[PDB]
């Protein structure tokens, strides 16, 4: 699960973080284990210090959690980051990795969502799909 | 310590054959035509392709030598065209009537009408560079002295060009020779700034002051003895300021008061030239030397004593500000861009201080009466300085993208500004809208009150007054310091704050520039337009790495157009695009500064003086009741004073009228690139590569449209080139005709 | 939210998937060979429409296409 | 001779304006830079920074660029008609005939010359029956120039700036207390083009209408 | 932590003024706290109109300037009514349930702003034309 | 005389009414 | 039947090199759709020189 509460890193700052949207609907949390006590940039400003932990950071968007999650795998090589989205005032737990495997890797058991069985030149004319509920790109 | 590498780069022409030899990408050849524009874009960005900081720093070191060469080449042509193609000899006999001219134009299709009747027996282009008043202050009386200075600049250009080849190809310094900041601070303060003002004071005492006292008495420029004859003939230098018969024995016995005739504190303007006293400037640069020479004995070196700048940043920290300046020395000794940003900030800020201190305290003889020169010297260095301030916010942003480090900057003063950057920007956002309403809206009020028949409801001197009392008090405490708080000064710092009028010939050299409601209005326009220029550049600097919109903006770079049409649209999010937006706002900020200058001087300051003492100005003091409305800024300034740039056809002023329309053209040509986008022109080219494929000759370098970031750059270049050269042409053809 | 469609010209290079800043895409087993992989868009409700995916696709004219649609708090990229 | 040059300028305007409109229409369904353009409709922002860059690739954007060329074209038409008739109505046709063959004549004897009274509709000494047109003339210049803001500066700069304002509002007491029902966001990519062009073109016409009416009514 | 910690943040010399203003005060009802806001704002809003107006050397400058000030209060009475109809559509609940979070008394706030606003506009008219 | 009554109605009063009518219509919901 | 190294012309209308001449790099010897890899001398807007086509989109201009 989320393991809330977990120790927030030693930061103290960022005007640019987690305003009134968080308390009404849909804020995000990223949980990783930092195997050092190094300083790392945030999506808001830059520092905190990564704990030994059980580290946890509440962010505003899912964009900022992957943008921070790309930094932990690039600079510090800790690829065990686990982004989430909260309970009652939030929507859906365990956003990434959804199948337990990183999305660049293939995993059997996933389903092809949003696939089109053609090219884009084989897409019909918009005049052929005028005054209908069908979409020009959907199959 | 000096450690030098011997021959790291060979001197061959093998890489002259290959364009783009320096990077892995550009050394493959052009597949498209964007390769041509990508080639010239990042040649002098050495940090991108070379990832060795020792290698980058040698490229920067030899580049400054090559830039020092092209300034000496420009300095030789400034002196050679002063010797061969100028009326400088007849100008010294009559500096008031004869206009300063150089650049004789060749007898071809009709541009030999630009060689106008400029004075004496000469025909050329009247120059507004101040070189004639600068060489007269330097002491030059013949063109033989101007000739050797042109030769002396060319050998100095070749010496800088030889030093740039030598310090990269043959004898390149290591990285640790560049990081010795305390020795470099010691040497430039003592050697470059101290001895430079010490030895120029040596020129000003031995060369400038002897020939200029003989020019103020006015015998002849040919009867004046040569500047080396004031060194040999000690009885000749004892005839004027007779303290040279005592020698250097007043200097070494500390009896410095004997030099009180050529090292004075007169403090004002010469009544016969209208410039600063050269005895004041000789005593000036001597005190600037001793202040700068001892300042180069401040920082620590390999001899124990001195301050270390790393230990002045440690233990300069408070309870408000965390770690304080801990980490700034490791920034400034490793980041070439953070050095370039701060060096461009105060080199451009200084250039506006030069312009403000040279019209009020005119330093050169017969400079203040030449209205054709002092206005262009103001508008040059304001424009030159404001361009560098945009380069400060430019290269501060490149520091954040690639040279910033989270590990070294933890809880220091770089990090604590990055943690409240929304508090800085939104408070800067409020003060721009506050100043925009409460300065510009006081014109919109005054346009509306003047139009609706209500001149008693506007902001004027015969209306609701907004008097500049915080500036009129500074006009009072600086004009009453002669004998009170600067007691040894004979007069004030200038005649701008208050004093008498100084008249050389028939025209005002300097007079009290009185401030009123109309001066309150424009000074809050300036503070408004400056604060927006800070608002765009600081938003690009602070949000260079990330934001709420894009948190990985540093992973995309300093210079990229957008992150797509999503998130609503993220076009012009980059740190580059804030510099691109700040270039127009610098154009908007500086152009009303010079419109304030060119109208306040012509109406309230500059003009003719009759024999009784009454002053008749150029435009007739119409700044007080005219400049309070936008219509008066249009009718009585932009419409009335542009009557000499458009009626210039058929005279020597005609090329300014050609440049007037020539820059109206290129300014409008810029909006073709600014308002449009690339994907129109790429498909317009797709039909034009069709007709070149139709007749079977299409180039293998595939024709591409300009990039989004380049089309912004092509537009902002022609906007500034077309905007400033319109103001260059309007200013020049006005004050040549009226002043 | 925006709609992200994946056409049958995908060569399973994974570049698009590794370009997406909000993890909208993933590689899934293809049944046309049971050997290669095709891109998919199972989390289009988080798509901000940046189009970083398409800019990473190597195929001459895109195999993954993003058609901007109805905007939402997630799609507008708001932290507020 | 003056009439010859302008007629080719007007011709230049009619051909270039038609070019923008014809290329936009014929490439509306697709081009090499965007083969499936028809699937995105008449008006859409672009297709991202990929494939070299795709700003202004929609058919709507082509009309948008053509609105700048038509105004320029109709401007050169109306500039010509006015100056020529001005001499004709004063019975001194020589001014147009000799000055219209070079552009400085159009700048000195047409715009600057005929703006003498208009620009003096009100001044520090009084006001006449042209104060309205003089105010409108300045009014037009300001809204023309205001359009340049939306056309040169794009969405991203503004969206990030607006975010600091959202932050500032929510953290200031006595103002925090009240809230927007609609979240503030920067104008859209397409929206800005439209809003900029609308300001530009309203300003273009309002400036010329003020000048045309006042300059002719002043001397008749 | 999410919020930054400056040494001047969370200061009781500043936070004490907030908890005792008539917008955060604990004992006030919406009819009372709108009456106090209107009595302060109407008192200074007649300030700029009577010395900066289209008619200032008149019979006349104080009466017509005070007429413009109550003209703003009845405009801002409409905006406080328009903000109430929009932001409280059925008086939309929230976590805190203040006057400003969910409305629930908002019609008394807008009426109390009108009495205290137009009163203190007229009260300050008594202190300038008379007294 | 009727100009003095009507031009503050459609200049001030009537735009205040229709802006009030359009603003509640925008922010209503089902 | 198109072999490797042969010159083709592209019939795919949405391609950048439609109705243009390219040479085949390789043919995939399986049942994968679009196996014909053609390499072109001209680069597209993404600066790539290769693409996958089917047999129906290539011809045998030789
Ligand atoms: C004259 C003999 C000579 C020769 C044969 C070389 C040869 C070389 N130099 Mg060296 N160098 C020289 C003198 C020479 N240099 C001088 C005089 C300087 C001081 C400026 C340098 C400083 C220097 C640096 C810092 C670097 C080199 C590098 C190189 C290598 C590649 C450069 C290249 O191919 O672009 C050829 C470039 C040109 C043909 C353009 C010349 C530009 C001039 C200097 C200024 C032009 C400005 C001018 C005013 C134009 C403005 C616009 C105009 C309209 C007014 C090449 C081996 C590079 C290298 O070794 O990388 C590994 C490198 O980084 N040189
Ligand atoms: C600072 C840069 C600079 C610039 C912009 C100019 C510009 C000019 N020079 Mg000058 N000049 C300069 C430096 C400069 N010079 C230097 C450093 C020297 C000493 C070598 C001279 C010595 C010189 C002489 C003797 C003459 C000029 C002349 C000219 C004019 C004609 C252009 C020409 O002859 O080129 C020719 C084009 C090429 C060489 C193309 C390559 C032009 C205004 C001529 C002039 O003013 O005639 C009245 C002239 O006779 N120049
Ligand atoms: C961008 C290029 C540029 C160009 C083409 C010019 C052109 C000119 N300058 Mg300007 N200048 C510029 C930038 C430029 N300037 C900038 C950015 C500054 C601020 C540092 C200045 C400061 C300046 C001064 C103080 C003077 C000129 C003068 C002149 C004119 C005479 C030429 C000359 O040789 O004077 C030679 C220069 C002098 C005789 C004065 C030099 C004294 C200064 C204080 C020395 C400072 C050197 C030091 C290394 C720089 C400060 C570094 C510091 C920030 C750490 C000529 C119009 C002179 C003038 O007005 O002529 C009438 C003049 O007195 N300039
Ligand atoms: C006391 C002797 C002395 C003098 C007169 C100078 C003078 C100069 N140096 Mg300095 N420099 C010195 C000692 C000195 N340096 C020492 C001891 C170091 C190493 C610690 C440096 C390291 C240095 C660098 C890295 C650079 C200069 C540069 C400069 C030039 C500044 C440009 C200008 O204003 O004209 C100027 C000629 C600039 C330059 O033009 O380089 C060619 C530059 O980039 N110097
Ligand atoms: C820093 C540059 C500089 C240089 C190279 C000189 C050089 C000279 N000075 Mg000068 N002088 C200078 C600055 C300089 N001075 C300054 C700053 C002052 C004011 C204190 C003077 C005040 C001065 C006087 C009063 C005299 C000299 C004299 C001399 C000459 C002989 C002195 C000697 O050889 O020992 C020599 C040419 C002597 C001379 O021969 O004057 C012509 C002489 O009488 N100097
Ligand atoms: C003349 C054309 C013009 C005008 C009026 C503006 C106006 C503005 N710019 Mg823009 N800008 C322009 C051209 C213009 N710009 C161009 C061409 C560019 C491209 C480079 C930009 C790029 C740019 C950037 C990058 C930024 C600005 C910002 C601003 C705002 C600054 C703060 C301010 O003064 O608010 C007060 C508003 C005014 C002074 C406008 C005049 C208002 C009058 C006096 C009052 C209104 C009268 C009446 C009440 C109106 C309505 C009546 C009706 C409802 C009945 C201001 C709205 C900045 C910003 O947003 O900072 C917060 C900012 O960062 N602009
Ligand atoms: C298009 C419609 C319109 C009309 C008819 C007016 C009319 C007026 N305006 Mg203008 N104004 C307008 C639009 C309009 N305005 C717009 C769009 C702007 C923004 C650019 C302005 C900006 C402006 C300013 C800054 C000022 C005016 C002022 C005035 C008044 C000048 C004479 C006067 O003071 O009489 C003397 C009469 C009085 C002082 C009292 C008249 C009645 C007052 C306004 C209301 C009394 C309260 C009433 C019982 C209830 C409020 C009515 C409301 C609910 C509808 C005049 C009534 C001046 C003024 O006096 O403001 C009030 C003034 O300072 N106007
Ligand atoms: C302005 C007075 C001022 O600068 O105070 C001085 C104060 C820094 O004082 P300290 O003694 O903490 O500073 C020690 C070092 O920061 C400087 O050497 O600045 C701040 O608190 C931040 C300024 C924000 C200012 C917001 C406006
Ligand atoms: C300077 C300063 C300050 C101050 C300011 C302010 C804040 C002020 C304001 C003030 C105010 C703003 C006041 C108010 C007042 C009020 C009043 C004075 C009211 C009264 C009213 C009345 C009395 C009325 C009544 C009535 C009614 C209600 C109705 C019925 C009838 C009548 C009319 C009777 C501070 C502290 C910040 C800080 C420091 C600086
Ligand atoms: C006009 C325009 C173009 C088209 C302009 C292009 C492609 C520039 C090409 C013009 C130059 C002058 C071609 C030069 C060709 C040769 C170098 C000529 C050599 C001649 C020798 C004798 C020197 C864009 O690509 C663009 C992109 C983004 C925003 C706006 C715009 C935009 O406005
Ligand atoms: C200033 C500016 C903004 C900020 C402006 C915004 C967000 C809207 C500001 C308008 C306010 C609401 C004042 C509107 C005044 C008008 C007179 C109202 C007209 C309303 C009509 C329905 C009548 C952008 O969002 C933007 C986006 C893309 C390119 C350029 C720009 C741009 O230049
Ligand atoms: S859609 Fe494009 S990026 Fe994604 S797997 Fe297919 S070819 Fe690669
Ligand atoms: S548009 Fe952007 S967020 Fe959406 S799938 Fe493509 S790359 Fe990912
Ligand atoms: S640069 Fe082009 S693709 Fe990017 S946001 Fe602007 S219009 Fe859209």
């Amino acid at each position: 699960t989320l393991n809330l509460n977990a120790p927030t890193p030693i930061f103290g700052g960022s005007t640019g973080g987690l305003l009134r949207k968080a308390e009404v609907e849909e804020f995000y949390s990223i949980t990783w284990t930092g195997k050092s006590e190094t300083v790392f940039e945030l999506p808001t400003g830059g520092a905190a210090i990564m704990r030994a932990g059980e580290n946890l950071l509440r962010l505003a968007r899912k964009e900022q959690c992957i943008a921070l999650g790309a930094q932990l795998k690039d600079k510090f090589k800790i690829t065990d980051y686990k982004i989430y989205r909260v309970y009652p005032s939030g929507e859906v737990q365990f956003l990434h990795p959804k199948d337990g495997v990183f999305p660049e890797k293939v995993n059997p058991g996933r389903v092809a969502v949003g696939s089109n069985k053609r090219r884009i030149g084989q897409n019909p004319d918009p005049a052929k799909l005028k005054f209908k509920g069908q979409e020009t790109f959907d199959s | 310590k000096i450690v030098i590498d011997k021959d790291p780069v060979s001197t061959s022409f093998d890489k002259w054959a290959v364009p783009g030899h320096f990077s892995r990408t550009l050394a493959k050849g052009p597949k498209t035509t964007t390769w041509i524009w990508n080639l010239h874009a990042d040649v002098h960005d050495f940090d991108s392709y070379t990832s060795d900081l020792e290698e980058v720093s040698r490229k920067i070191f030899s580049a400054h030598f090559g830039h020092l060469a092209v300034v000496f080449i420009w300095l030789s042509g400034a002196y050679f065209h002063g010797a061969r193609f100028s009326n400088y000899e007849a100008w010294l006999s009559n500096p008031t009537t004869i206009k300063p001219s150089a650049q004789v134009v060749w007898p071809i299709v009709g541009q030999e009408i630009l060689n106008g009747d400029v004075g004496g027996g000469f025909q050329g282009i009247q120059i507004t560079s101040g070189l004639f008043q600068m060489w007269r202050a330097s002491g030059i009386t013949t063109e033989l002295q101007l000739y050797v200075t042109a030769i002396g600049a060319l050998v100095m250009a070749a010496l800088m060009l030889f030093a740039g080849w030598f310090h990269y190809h043959k004898a390149a310094p290591k990285l640790e020779w560049f990081q010795n900041a305390e020795s470099m601070m010691n040497h430039h303060l003592g050697g470059l700034f101290g001895l430079g003002s010490l030895s120029w004071a040596g020129h000003q005492i031995h060369v400038s002051l002897p020939v200029n006292k003989l020019l103020d008495s006015g015998v002849s420029p040919q009867e004046i003895p040569l500047p080396h004859e004031f060194i040999l003939n000690k009885d000749l230098i004892a005839q004027l300021y007779p303290s040279f018969g005592q020698g250097l024995t007043p200097f070494f016995t500390l009896n410095w008061n004997e030099y009180s005739d050529f090292l004075t504190f007169k403090g004002g303007l010469n009544p016969v030239t209208g410039g600063l006293w050269l005895s004041d400037s000789a005593h000036h640069h001597l005190a600037i030397a001793v202040l700068f020479i001892v300042a180069g004995h401040m920082y620590r070196t390999n001899w124990g004593i001195g301050h270390s700048m790393k230990e002045m940043y440690d233990s300069h920290k408070g309870p408000f500000t965390g770690e304080g300046h801990k980490g700034v020395y490791e920034i400034f000794t490793n980041s070439w861009h953070a050095q370039l940003s701060l060096n461009l900030a105060l080199f451009g800020s200084l250039s506006i201080i030069v312009a403000h201190h040279m019209y009020s305290m005119p330093p050169y003889p017969y400079l203040a009466t030449d209205y054709a020169t002092s206005l262009c010297l103001f508008t040059h260095h304001v424009w030159i300085g404001g361009f560098l301030i945009v380069g400060a916010g430019a290269h501060a942003a490149i520091f954040m993208v690639r040279d910033y480090d989270p590990a070294q900057n933890y809880n220091n003063l770089v990090d604590r500004v990055l943690r409240h950057r929304d508090a800085i920007i939104s408070h800067l956002n409020w003060v721009c809208i506050f100043l925009g309403f409460h300065s510009f809206g006081l014109y919109i009020h005054n346009d509306t009150m003047r139009a609706l028949g209500r001149p008693q409801d506007m902001f004027s001197d015969a209306a609701i007054q907004l008097q500049p009392v915080f500036a009129q008090w500074v006009q009072g405490v600086n004009s009453a310091a002669a004998g009170n708080t600067a007691p040894n000064a004979l007069a004030n710092a200038s005649y701008a704050f208050g004093g008498d009028i100084v008249s050389v010939g028939g025209k005002v050299a300097m007079m009290p520039i009185s401030l009123g409601t109309a001066d309150f209005l424009v000074h809050h326009i300036h503070a408004f337009t400056i604060h927006v220029t800070v608002l765009i550049l600081l938003k690009g600097v602070l949000f260079a790495r990330n934001s709420r919109l894009i948190p990985d903006k540093a992973n995309l770079g300093f210079r990229f157009p957008c992150d797509g049409p999503g998130r609503g649209g993220t076009c012009q999010v980059s740190a580059w695009d804030h510099v691109f937006l700040g270039l127009f706002w610098m154009y908007n900020s500086l152009s009303v500064v010079l419109f304030h200058f060119s109208w306040k001087m012509q109406s309230d300051v500059w003009g003719n003086v009759t024999a009784d003492g009454a002053v008749s100005h150029i435009t007739g003091n119409n700044f007080a009741q005219g400049a309070i409305t936008i219509n008066g800024w249009l009718r009585d300034f932009l419409w009335a004073q542009a009557s000499q740039v458009i009626q210039s056809y058929g005279s020597a002023l005609s090329a300014y009228g050609l440049m007037f329309l020539g820059a109206h053209f290129i300014w409008a040509f810029s909006l073709m690139f600014l308002f449009s986008g690339r994907g129109y022109w790429q498909e317009l080219i797709e039909s034009i590569v069709w007709a070149h494929n139709k007749l079977k000759f299409a180039p293998s370098i595939q024709p591409r449209a300009l990039s989004i970031t380049q089309g912004r750059a092509v537009g902002v270049a022609h906007y500034l080139l077309g905007g400033i050269a319109t103001t260059w042409s309007f200013f020049h053809a006005r004050i040549i005709s009226v002043g | 939210a925006h709609t992200v469609k994946i056409y049958d010209t995908c060569i399973g290079c994974t570049q698009c998937v590794r370009a997406c800043p909000t993890d909208v895409l993933e590689m899934v087993p293809w049944d046309g060979c049971r050997a290669n992989q095709i891109a998919s868009a199972p989390r289009t409700e988080d798509c901000v429409g940046c189009k970083r995916c398409e800019s990473a696709c190597p195929t001459d004219f895109l195999s993954i296409r993003v058609y901007l649609g109805a905007e939402t708090t997630r799609s507008m990229g708001l932290g507020y | 001779p003056g009439d010859f040059l302008v007629h080719h300028a007007i011709a230049l305007g009619l051909h270039t304006t038609t070019l923008i409109l014809v290329k936009g229409a014929l490439d509306a369904r697709g081009s090499k830079l965007m083969p499936d353009k028809k699937d995105f409709g008449y008006s859409f922002p672009c297709d991202g920074p990929g494939r070299g860059g795709t700003c202004d690739i929609s058919a709507w954007d082509a009309f948008y660029l053509a609105v700048f060329w038509m105004l320029n074209t109709i401007g050169w038409t109306t500039f010509y008609w006015h100056w020529k008739h001005l001499g004709v109505w004063q019975g001194n046709v020589a001014q147009f005939n000799e000055s219209s063959t070079y552009l400085m004549g159009w700048f000195r004897d047409y715009l600057w010359l005929n703006s003498s009274q208009l620009i003096n509709g009100y001044n520090p000494f009084g006001m006449n029956n042209l104060s309205v047109w003089a105010w409108m003339f300045l009014f037009g210049h300001l809204i023309w120039a205001t359009g340049f803001m939306f056309l040169i500066s794009w969405r991203g700069y503004w969206q990030e700036l607006i975010e600091t304002l959202v932050w500032a509002h929510e953290r200031t007491p006595l103002a925090n207390l009240v809230r927007w029902k609609d979240k503030p966001v920067a104008l859209s990519i397409v929206q800005a083009r439209l809003v900029g062009l609308a300001h530009f073109a309203v300003g273009y016409i309002v400036t010329y209408a003020a000048f045309l009416i006042a300059s002719t009514a002043s001397k008749f | 932590i999410g919020h930054l910690s400056t040494p001047i943040s969370n200061s009781s010399a500043v936070n004490g003024l907030l908890a005792n203003l008539p917008a955060y005060r604990k004992g006030l009802t919406p009819r009372l706290r709108g009456l106090e806001i209107g009595m302060a704002h109407g008192y200074f809003l007649t300030g700029p109109f009577v010395e900066l107006g289209p008619l200032r050397n008149t019979d006349g400058g104080i009466l017509y300037g005070s007429l413009s000030a109550v003209g703003l209060v009845v405009i801002l009475t409409a905006c406080l009514a328009l903000y109430g109809k929009a932001n409280f559509s059925g008086s939309s609940k929230s976590k805190d349930a203040t006057l400003w979070e969910s409305g629930e008394g908002w019609s008394d706030f807008v009426s109390g702003w009108l009495i205290g606003g137009a009163g203190s506009v007229g009260f300050a008219y008594l202190l300038l034309q008379y007294i | 005389n009727l100009p003095s009554i009507l031009v503050p109605m459609v200049g001030i009063v009537l735009p205040a009414i229709v802006m009030a009518l359009l603003f509640v219509y925008i922010e209503t919901d089902e | 039947m198109v072999q490797r190294g042969s010159k083709v012309r592209i019939l795919r209308k949405e391609s950048y090199w439609y109705q243009e001449i390219g040479t085949v790099a390789s043919i995939d010897q399986s049942g994968i759709k679009y196996p014909v890899i053609v390499r072109f001398e001209k680069v597209n807007y993404s600066n790539v020189n290769s693409n996958n086509f089917s047999l129906d989109e290539v011809v045998e201009v030789e």
